[PDB]
């Protein structure tokens, strides 16, 4: 019957600043017999599995950076992060060990940085691909920031906005840019009538969009 | 070195039943708790039940979400630790890691796993078609298209080249994902040398070397 619940939700920070969040649980952790809240602080990178970072509420495990600082008592509980490092960029899990276990829901540290411009390629369909009917057209937009981007595609120059997926990378753990990689997928017949296919990449670093494009004709 | 590696996960149909495990090395097993706790993707863990030392008798607890339909054991022969998961939901569908718990005397979780992924879905496991991304720096990828279930991976050279690749997360579309990694070297060094994708698709045992061809 144990809540836990942390905060904020998600925030980000730059490089070399304190980075503060809190744990509250509905009852109070701390053990009587032996005098120690049983409430413990993990971190979790992007892709990676939960590492202990501090427990008993303040004890930092051999190995973690002294940066890390976990406090508080009874019902309420704080990690603090001093100069935090690009490499801090995760999710950060409290756990309560005095009923069994219980999670709280988790902050999602971000960092933030110095506004970057994508890096814009685009790849025709392979000729794989093609013998099968199928033609995707991928344009990849890299190490940027922030993380807004719009893309668009152009095909012998009108837009086409049907066909297309977008995913983007979690932030890089050591330049805090994100990627994205925008995929448009058109049948073979329908890429046989036009030539010129484009991807478009606006973003906040230039009034200018980005332009990547190929010809069809000079393949 | 403490180890810990689970096995198991896949795609199984609603209702059915799935059986995974964690093997462990590095420390004394009987000594310690093990717990399980899982996370559908992008979401928070959730911790689901222990099994106790030796000095407790081996017994079992679980949350509330699973008792009575999920169940662990241990072997303390091989050190491995099993979770039994019966009559699966589309809310179990999670990645499964096993956790290195209580010794009697600190209250931490030392050690996890890798974890492994587990899929509740009607729908069939589809190995994924991977095509070559061709055109100072050079950037080529890999479009790895219309498999299920999660997951791939994806290495270049064999996991030599790590530094400038961004492998993009998967989204899901009729019912089949698709991913796309890129990967940026020196012009100078390519196609100079060879660049291959290696690409995994375990549901089907699929394995993929993709070399890059210019032109
Ligand atoms: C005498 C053993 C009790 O230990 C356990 C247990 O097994 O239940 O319980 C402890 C409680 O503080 C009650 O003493 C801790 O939760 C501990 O981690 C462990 O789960
Ligand atoms: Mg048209
Ligand atoms: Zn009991």
């Amino acid at each position: 019957d144990i809540v836990m619940s942390q905060s904020p939700s998600s925030l980000a920070v730059s490089a070399g600043e304190k980075v503060t969040m809190s744990c509250k649980s509905s009852q109070s952790l701390l053990n009587s017999r032996t005098r120690k809240n049983y409430l413990a602080w993990y971190q979790q990178k992007p892709g990676q599995s939960p590492k202990l970072l501090i427990y008993w509420a303040s004890t930092r495990e051999s190995g973690v950076p002294d940066r890390f600082t976990g406090s508080g008592s009874g019902t309420d509980f704080t990690l603090t992060i001093t100069s935090v490092q690009a490499e801090d960029l995760a999710v950060y899990y409290c756990k309560q060990s005095y009923n069994l276990r219980t999670f709280g829901g988790g902050t999602k540290l971000e960092i933030k940085r110095a506004d970057a411009a994508p890096t814009v390629s685009i790849f025709p369909p392979s000729s794989e691909q093609l013998t099968s009917g199928g033609a995707s057209v991928v344009c990849f937009l890299n190490n940027f920031y922030p993380k807004d981007i719009n893309v668009k595609w152009k095909i012998d120059g009108s837009e086409r906005q049907n066909g297309v997926l977008n995913s983007w990378t979690d932030q890089d753990s050591k330049d805090s840019t994100y990627s994205m990689s925008s995929t448009l997928t058109l049948t073979k017949d329908e890429y046989e009538r036009h030539n010129s296919y484009t991807c478009e990449a606006t973003h906040k670093t230039s009034t200018s969009p980005i332009v990547k494009s190929f010809n069809r004709n000079e393949c | 070195e403490v180890k810990l590696v689970e096995s198991g996960g896949g795609l199984v149909q609603s209702g059915g039943s799935l059986r995974l495990s964690c093997a462990t090395s590095g420390f004394t097993f009987t000594d310690y708790y093990m717990s399980w706790v899982r996370q559908p993707p992008g979401k928070a863990l959730e911790w689901l039940g222990f099994i106790r030392n030796k000095a407790n008798g081996y017994t079992t607890e679980y949350s509330p979400s699973v008792k009575g339909r999920f169940t662990i054991s241990r072997d303390n022969s091989q050190s491995i630790l099993y979770l039994q998961m019966n009559t699966l939901r589309a809310e179990d569908s999670a990645t499964y890691y096993c956790a290195r718990d209580h010794d009697g005397y600190y209250e931490r979780f030392s050690y996890w796993g890798q974890g492994t992924l587990v899929t509740v879905s009607a729908a069939k496991t589809t190995p994924p078609s991977v095509y070559p991304l061709a055109p100072s720096m050079v950037t080529l990828g890999c479009l790895v298209k219309g498999y299920f279930p999660e997951p791939v991976t994806v290495t270049w050279n064999s996991g030599s080249l790590s530094s400038g690749v961004h492998t993009f997360p998967a989204v899901l579309q009729s019912d089949l994902y698709t991913l796309s990694s890129s990967v940026t070297v020196p012009s100078s060094t390519w196609p100079s040398e060879t660049v291959t994708c290696n690409v995994a698709h375990p549901a089907s045992s699929t394995k993929v070397d993709k070399k890059i061809v210019p032109r």
